């Protein structure tokens, strides 16, 4: 309160220096901007003297870049019990992710060289083998999530954005040329593990909340527990949109080994999965509703979750859609003969009634507009 | 015996001689000081000084020698250096006042392009210093016992000496590689160059070097970037893949030390900084006050910054990166444009801020990188990973001071001495992390521990403790000495005692602690599973320290380990005791020893500060009904007998032996059945009064509130409660002649048994009738009221009967008593 | 026991006395004939407080029978150096020390 | 004999791999189709899925598996409509059955029983048991239906290797223990013949089978045939070979030398005693041999493997065997004690200096980067001083 | 190392030592084999004894 009045200029000073370390460290040092990942990818990109080294070999030596695609690819396929986390690994997917960038009224001409500049930041990459790379990477994850399979996603989001037909064409011919069970096995069990609205949680956190500031800021916690309500939600629109972009452009050969993967010894439908996924989310969403239901007005944090969950929703939507354009009749019938009629009597139904509950409060118009 | 260059052509005996050396380098690896020592009887320093320099030595033993020196005499003491070596403890000195960025120079004191050469220079962090002693196997050997003599050190070798050696057979290798011999020493350019590097390294880590070394081993590696303001240097001769892996090592030790630079550099200006802040805050509260009150809406606006947290004061003074208002910001401008200036020097020296001869460590080490990986195929994988860390290093600069700085600290200078002991402490903690564990190790395990928790920098700065993973470290060695063997009862119980004991209490010595070990809740129920035997603290205990009367803590609780401490205790209530009964106990079915720590640790969930935490309590008491063994053998629907069977059935056992013990003793026969038995209901009883729901809820009439009162009443009847209160206690007297017949506490019936059942009564039936209340009152609560009141002569005063009837009635009779 | 067996005379006059300081430098070899320890590889003399109970004891009594200067071998027997312990790893159970010491000063 | 519904690691063992056997010759790798009746057999033991009289379900010999008692057949749904009879086919016929997909009731023909399972024991969930036994029911559960999952080549090849070899090497044993102390003198072995030649063969090629990969390989390559190894060696792990062979070298051990042995078995079979114990100890160690699980096996019986040492005909095949378990299982590193440390260093005292010696004494000392302190000291005491 | 310096005897045929390694520890002299017979002050040396 006011009478006790803690002023800063009576700290001891070494305790004076670690919060002003700490504080610098927040705002100054970590705001900063440096953009080095086009430099860095550039400069390992390019092959030194070649002509002086007359590498008139027909299978020219790999380039720093290609190697260390190649060191990771090598991590990746070592045969081990779990994946270990690997900073340099993260860190060298950030960099090889921001590498490529995906950057009124644009001329046609302006949106087709930006196409063109995307595609061959891509092509630096999977040309070195980072499809392989990420394929063996989400195998190796084990269908663990964290920061390494967060990373390769990310990655492979990278170099799939705008549905590049030749990294499509790598990944499909890699996958169908070794026929290894673990990759679909990891993306089902990471697709098992993505969460949903929790009320139990949102409760919760209401009442963590609500304990009142007694103490100061820094003797307490300022109760900045990450969010318990979808916490992996990034994750999850992660996972779902590198999925729609193995079949973006209609893709019909991936879209069908999405289904159904012949040569291996067992096959897991990710159509399916998607449809499960998309179930478990419909179901929390009408909990939330219900729970929202005699209440008035929703408040800022009930809005935000609901926000949350509703972006993952369009993903999955997203997902489907281009799972089944096209069309890929096998994938039509293995959706209209699935459980995706429930989720949408179900997401019809809190549809209707979030309408006619959010157009009561003109506070909410944002989230009648994302509904 | 024949010359030992003999084995050049000896092959066979080579072979041997070569695998010996390997055998004398492990059997005194990872700090077997003692067998090092015996080793130097062995193999002198004559003789290893000798082998360093013999030129003619086959290349197997050439490179067996330099390994063994460095085993014997230096592996220890690098090892703990390098452990140190990623923490930054600034003392505030003035040789900490004076450190800058960039060196002083013409150009500039700070901000000009030319760094100060990388490991020259004045550092302060804090780093204990290496402990020696000398061979000599003429000295009277300790007759004490063993394994509780001090731990030996590492046997000396003159260390200037040994550094004036290194420097000059690294000099003369690379003169002689510039010289391209048909003849390189060892057999290969890799046999001639590995080894010396490998000494160098290691030298370098111990930090023995002086700064005119420093500056030699720089020249050699690159004349023309580290001249001082021949002409091949060792990045630029033409080697193999393990040279680039020893050249990378020294690399990464001096970027290592520029990234310890930058980090003082910071430490300093902060203090000069937040000296210069406060001395402003200082004034404009002076001046604030001594305004006569222009507006008093103005002065409440003013000394809204002086009533905040010194943090948050702070984080409103830093906020003038991109422009402020002297109200969104008071600091004035000097004082921001000095942070502004410091800020562009420490871009400017990172990198960030903006040849063909690099002209600098950063260039340098990214071309050399570049170059080798553009020059050939490089086929070793610990060289590739070598090369890019140093290159991400290079490239991003200020991450590297980013993942640096939450390990930096700044101490005053009268806490250096003690924290030199305490990171000598921690220092053998760790080392302790590679060893299996022994009886001497669990001796030098719990003296550190005792160490640390006597040492005052321990509680004075729990933030430091985090920083160093002090808490880790132990939960870490713990838990290696718990699944050694888990199905085996675990050996050196003392040092899992001693592993609470620190860090049981290291979770109260803040809440920031608190949080931190809560982190590992699952792990440490996931090693709970086993102790009891422990009589003492367990990995249990540190869970419950973790979420103990901390709101936060226990709101974010998880289900999942709720449900594993509920698993834990449905086995305990279905599976007897197997150490028990090894131990002869009568085998009755269950174990309510194991039942009742694991009801304490839900007790410490469901209720926190004096109130019941909805959220955990309803969960609760929905998974024990789920399992319905968790109640006890007692509380059973088929067969059960009702808890007031069950208490009368273990006063009966804790009477009759032959089935309260094995009946053939340190604590008194240890445990005692009927008493365990009684104890268990109590616990249960007592967790399901804490998951009773408030009488607010009540009011306002929730219904998940009144489900689970209802739950509650139908799992406890009201006459067993009533029953129990009125079970009769046995009271000290006085027999024979000053006979003094005071029950056993720990194997009889005890207050602290109704204490639970009073607690439940309140909390869930709870007393509303003048009728029931004589009733409980005529029957339970007034003999006992006599009982303690009797038991006030003072020869039965302080009687443990007396003390806990005193408890009983003060913690739960009376102040029911005083509500009704 | 000790028995000493001069090599090279002393002085013959100055000999150690209780709480002085002896400065030697030594060899020390098993009765097999086998090197175990010596000063002179740490090139360093070896210093060591009569009476403080530091060495074993028949070093105690052997070099308190020398003279400054003197060389004597010290026939040490396994009761009197280290007995059935031995130190472990260098010196066998019940082994007889044969030693070259050489008293270099008294301080 | 029981046939149980099981969960957990048996999913991935070879207990429990069935080879589907329709009732003919011709034809009989044709589609599978709905009623077509059919025998069970596991792969491992030979045996035959049947109804007994007496047991009720259980796996037979197949001199006692009849069709009446062994024929299956798949059933789309419980109902009675089986009546419809169907005409075999001269051809692949048909595709009724899929992987994965179809879910199959499974019944026996002759009773018309359905395969369910038996209704949960109690105590045995309390215990822990969390296998069903099966059982034939006339009316069975709705949850009945069985899914047909396939199994890798190598899988299905391990299996039959493993049946195989197990009859083997019991056959071996037995004859083994036909003259265990029943002296020849100078007349016939006075026993059963040995399968020498059988089991020569089949140790060199099971030692082929378990040759670790090429140093000389890609990464990938080298790593894909890693883990097919490791598979493997699981595999016969827990069907039980390397008990098997063990109990051989047991029965071997017993005598002292080929001329020993002849005492008792012949001139004839006593010329391949030498060779048929150093092929053992190559099988022990190609078995154990980077995998940690079967290595610390030995954690229990380290005495039985260091008693053999100083055993003349096989000494460096024990010393292979002794050096991987050091390698790869910290457990025995554990258990290590003075004697067999002691044991260790009579070997360089009596056989000479050999350098694998040395690399086994400092197996001892450090493993995975943890050292063991009384394994350190024990070897610097009773190795060093002596010099 | 100690000094080394005997006198003695020694016979034509069968005293050869090589510099270097011989028989126990090297360094072998007057007295270090059966073909040399030597003084060192204290010590009669024969047969390497």
């Amino acid at each position: 309160a006011c009478f006790r009045m803690t002023p800063l200029y009576n700290l001891p000073t070494h305790r004076a220096c670690n919060m002003f370390l700490e504080s610098y460290k927040a705002s100054w040092i970590l705001t900063e901007d440096h953009s080095f990942e086009d430099r860095m990818i550039d400069d390992l990109s390019k092959a030194g003297e070649q002509e002086e080294e007359e590498e008139e070999v027909e299978e020219k030596k790999p380039d720093p870049l290609h190697q260390l695609v190649l060191h990771f690819s090598r991590t990746a396929l070592t045969e081990k019990s779990k994946l270990d986390e690997d900073y340099l690994y993260m860190a060298y997917a950030d960099i090889m992710a921001k590498s490529c960038h995906l950057e009124v009224e644009v001329s046609f001409e302006e949106k087709e060289m930006e196409k063109q500049r995307l595609l061959y930041q891509q092509s630096r990459l999977h040309n070195r083998g980072a499809a392989e790379m990420v394929l063996q990477m989400i195998s190796a994850c084990k269908g663990e999530t964290g920061a390494m399979v967060s990373s390769t996603l990310k990655l492979g989001i990278s170099i799939l954005n705008g549905g590049n037909a030749e990294v499509q064409q790598k990944m499909l011919d890699y996958l169908k040329d070794k026929k290894e069970v673990g990759f679909f096995q990891s993306i089902q069990a990471l697709m098992q593990t993505c969460s949903v609205l929790d009320l139990n949680a949102f409760e919760r956190q209401n009442k963590a909340e609500g304990l009142g500031m007694v103490n100061e800021d820094g003797t307490v916690i300022n109760r900045q527990n990450g969010e318990k309500v979808m916490a992996d939600d990034e994750f999850t629109q992660d996972l779902f949109r590198f999925l729609q972009l193995l079949c973006e452009g209609h893709n019909n050969d991936f879209q069908n080994y999405l289904r159904t993967q012949t040569g291996n010894t067992t096959t897991i439908n990710i159509i399916i999965c998607t449809v499960d996924y998309l179930l478990r989310l419909q179901e929390s969403i009408s909990d939330f509703y219900w729970y929202y239901s005699g209440k008035d007005v929703i408040e800022e944090q009930g809005k935000r979750n609901f926000s949350k969950a509703m972006s993952v929703a369009k993903q999955v939507f997203n997902s489907l859609t281009e799972y089944i354009q096209g069309p890929c009749t096998g994938n039509q019938q293995s959706l209209a003969h699935s459980r995706l009629w429930d989720a949408v009597v179900g997401f019809l139904h809190v549809f209707a009634h979030m309408m006619m509950k959010l157009a009561q409060d003109s506070s909410q118009i944002e989230l009648l507009k994302e509904l | 015996c024949m010359d030992i260059l003999e084995l050049s052509e000896r092959l066979d005996l080579q072979r041997f001689h070569s695998h010996t050396l390997s055998l004398y380098r492990s059997v005194c690896a990872l700090g077997n000081n003692r067998v090092a020592h015996a080793l130097c009887s062995h193999v002198d320093q004559a003789q290893l000084l000798h082998a360093l320099e013999d030129a003619r030595l086959p290349g197997p033993l050439r490179a067996g020698y330099y390994d063994l020196l460095i085993s014997i005499h230096l592996e220890s003491a690098c090892r703990s250096r390098r452990s140190m070596l990623s923490e930054y403890i600034v003392p505030l000195t003035p040789e900490t006042r004076a450190i800058t960025l960039f060196p002083p120079g013409r150009s500039a004191e700070d901000g000009p392009r030319r760094h100060g050469l990388p490991g020259v220079g004045v550092t302060t962090s804090l780093r204990p210093p290496h402990h020696f002693s000398p061979p000599c196997f003429v000295v009277a050997l300790p007759a004490a016992g063993a394994t509780e003599a001090p731990a030996r050190l590492s046997p000396a070798i003159p260390l200037e000496a040994l550094r004036d050696k290194a420097l000059r057979m690294l000099g003369e290798a690379v003169r002689d590689g510039g010289q391209h011999a048909r003849d390189p020493v060892g057999g290969s350019v890799e046999f001639q160059f590995v080894p010396v590097l490998k000494l160098v390294s290691t030298l370098l880590v111990m930090g023995v070097f002086s700064d005119e070394d420093v500056k030699q081993i720089l020249k050699m590696i690159e004349p023309e970037v580290f001249r001082e303001e021949l002409e091949e240097g060792l990045l630029q001769m033409k080697l193999p893949e393990s040279v680039k892996l020893q050249m990378c090592h020294l690399l990464e030790y001096f970027c290592d030390q520029e990234l310890q630079h930058r980090v003082e550099s910071l430490a300093a200006f902060a203090e000069c900084y937040v000296d210069k802040m406060q001395g402003n805050q200082r004034g404009r509260y002076g001046l604030l006050m001594k305004a006569f009150t222009m507006s008093a809406a103005e002065t409440a606006r003013r000394t809204r910054e002086f009533r905040s947290p010194p943090q948050e004061q702070i984080n409103m003074l830093l906020h003038f990166k991109n422009g402020a208002d002297e109200e969104e910001c008071p600091l004035p401008e000097e004082i921001r444009q000095e942070l502004v200036n410091f800020h562009q020097d420490l871009l400017a020296h990172c990198g960030i801020q903006l040849e063909h001869k690099p002209q600098s460590l950063q260039e340098l080490v990214s071309h050399t990188v570049v170059r080798w990986a553009q020059e050939d195929f490089v086929q070793s994988p610990e060289l590739v990973r070598a090369m890019f860390s140093l290159l991400h290093r290079q490239y991003d600069g200020l991450g590297e001071l980013l993942r640096a700085l939450p390990r930096a600290y700044t101490i005053s200078v009268s806490s250096v001495e003690d924290t030199m002991s305490l990171l000598e402490c921690l220092g053998q903690i760790r080392s302790l992390l590679i060893v299996q564990m022994g009886p001497q190790e669990e001796n030098l395990m719990i003296q550190s521990i005792g160490n640390i928790m006597n040492n005052k920098v321990f509680y004075q700065h729990p933030n430091l403790m985090r920083a160093l993973g002090m808490h880790e470290t132990v939960m870490e060695v713990m838990v290696n000495v718990l699944g050694g063997g888990e199905s085996k009862e675990i050996r050196f119980p003392k040092m899992v005692t001693s592993c609470c004991r620190f860090l049981c209490y290291f979770c109260r010595i803040s809440r920031q602690n608190q949080r931190s070990m809560f982190d590992h809740l699952s792990y440490l129920l996931e090693n709970s599973g086993i102790g009891l035997g422990m009589q003492g603290s367990t990995p249990l205990d540190v869970a419950a320290a973790s979420v103990i009367d901390n709101n936060e803590l226990a709101l974010a609780l998880q289900e999942q380990d709720l449900e594993k401490v509920v698993s834990y205790l449905a086995g305990c209530g279905l599976q007897s005791c197997p150490m028990l009964l090894a131990k002869g106990y009568p085998d009755i079915g269950w174990n309510p020893c194991g039942g009742e720590r694991y009801l304490d640790f839900l007790r410490f969930a469901v209720f926190v500060n004096g109130e019941s935490v909805e959220e955990n309590a309803n969960v609760v008491v929905r998974l024990l009904i789920r399992k319905p063994e968790c109640f006890g053998p007692a509380l059973r629907g088929e067969g059960g007998s009702g808890l007031l069977a069950a208490i009368e059935e273990a006063i009966r056992i804790s009477e009759d032996p032959a089935r309260d013990g094995p009946g053939v003793p340190p604590e008194e026969n240890r445990v005692h059945l009927g008493h365990a038995i009684m104890s268990f209901y109590a616990a249960l009883i007592d967790l399901l009064g804490r998951c009773a729901p408030e009488t607010h809820l009540i009011q306002a009439g929730k219904g998940e509130a009144l489900r689970i009162r209802a739950i509650l009443r139908s799992l406890v009847p009201l006459d067993d409660l009533v029953g129990i209160i009125s079970l009769p206690l046995q009271i000290p007297t006085l027999g024979k002649d000053g006979a003094l017949v005071q029950p056993k506490m720990s194997a009889s019936f005890v207050p602290d048994h109704k204490a639970s059942m009073v607690l439940f009564l309140d909390r869930v039936y709870g007393i509303e009738n003048q009728d029931f209340l004589l009733h409980v009152l005529d029957v339970g609560f007034l003999p006992d009221m006599r009982a303690a009141a009797s038991l006030d002569t003072a020869t039965f005063s302080t009687t443990e009967m007396a003390l806990a009837l005193n408890r009983y009635l003060c913690l739960a009779v009376l102040p029911l008593i005083t509500k009704c | 026991g000790v028995q000493v067996e001069t090599i090279s005379p002393g002085d013959g006059r100055t000999f150690p006395k209780r709480g002085q300081t002896c400065v030697v430098h030594y060899t020390g070899m098993l009765e097999d004939g086998k090197k175990f320890d010596s000063s002179r590889d740490r090139n360093k003399p070896f210093k060591f407080t009569l009476g403080k109970q530091e060495v074993i004891r028949g070093w105690e009594e052997g070099v308190a029978q020398m003279s400054v200067g003197q060389r004597a071998k010290l026939i040490i027997s396994s009761d009197y150096a280290y007995g059935a312990t031995g130190h472990p790893g260098i010196i066998p159970p019940h082994a007889t020390l044969v030693f070259d010491v050489e008293l270099l000063k008294l301080e | 004999r029981l046939v149980y519904y099981e969960g957990g690691p048996v999913c991935t063992h070879a207990r429990s791999l069935w080879r589907l056997e329709p009732l003919r010759i011709s034809w009989s790798g044709s589609h599978l189709r709905w009623g077509q009746p059919l025998r069970i057999r596991h792969v491992t033991t030979g045996r035959y899925l049947g109804l007994t009289e007496d047991q009720g379900l259980v796996v037979v010999d197949a001199s006692k598996a009849h069709t009446k008692a062994t024929s299956f057949c798949f059933r789309i749904s419980k109902e009675k409509l089986d009546v419809a009879p169907k005409r075999d086919v001269e051809g692949m016929g048909p595709p009724e059955i899929k992987y994965g997909e179809s879910l199959c009731f499974v019944q026996h023909v002759a009773s018309g029983l359905w395969l369910t399972y038996a209704a949960p024991d109690p105590k045995a969930l309390r215990l822990g048991v969390l296998k069903k036994k099966a059982m034939l029911h006339q009316e069975g559960h709705m949850d009945d239906a069985l899914s047909l999952t396939r199994c890798q080549q190598e899988e299905s090849q391990a299996a039959r290797m493993i049946y195989s070899t197990a009859g083997l090497y019991n056959q071996f044993i037995k004859g083994l223990d036909s003259f265990s102390g029943k002296p020849r003198g100078s007349g016939p072995p006075a026993g059963s013949a040995l399968p020498i030649e059988g089991v020569i063969l089949s140790l060199q090629d099971l030692i082929g089978y378990f040759e670790p990969p090429s140093e000389e390989l890609q990464h990938e390559e080298k790593q894909t045939k890693l883990r097919s190894l490791r598979n493997r060696q699981s595999l016969f792990q827990e069907e039980g070979m390397l008990s098997l062979v063990l109990n051989c070298i047991d029965r071997l051990n017993v005598y002292t030398t080929a001329a020993h042995f002849a005492e008792f078995a012949g001139e004839e079979a006593a010329e391949s005693w030498k060779e048929i114990v150093n092929l053992l100890y190559e099988l022990l160690a190609s078995l154990i041999r980077g995998n940690r699980t079967n290595c610390a096996l030995f954690s229990t019986n380290l005495d039985w493997l260091v008693s053999k040492l100083d055993r003349l005909e096989a000494s460096s095949g024990i010393l292979e065997v002794l050096y991987c378990v050091l390698i790869e299982s910290p457990e025995v590193l554990n258990i290590i004690q003075e004697n067999h440390i002691k044991s260790i260093i009579s070997l360089l005292d009596k056989h000479g200096r050999n350098h694998k010696v040395l690399d086994v004494l400092c197996s001892l000392c450090v493993c995975n980067g943890v050292a063991v302190r009384s394994n350190q000291d024990l070897i610097t005491e009773n190795l060093l001083p002596g010099r | 190392q100690a000094t080394h310096l005997r006198v003695g005897w020694a016979l034509s045929e069968g005293y050869s030592p090589y510099p270097g390694g011989g028989e126990g520890w090297g360094g072998n002299g007057v007295g270090d084999d059966l073909y040399s017979y030597g003084f060192d002050g204290l010590h009669l040396w024969t047969g390497h004894v």
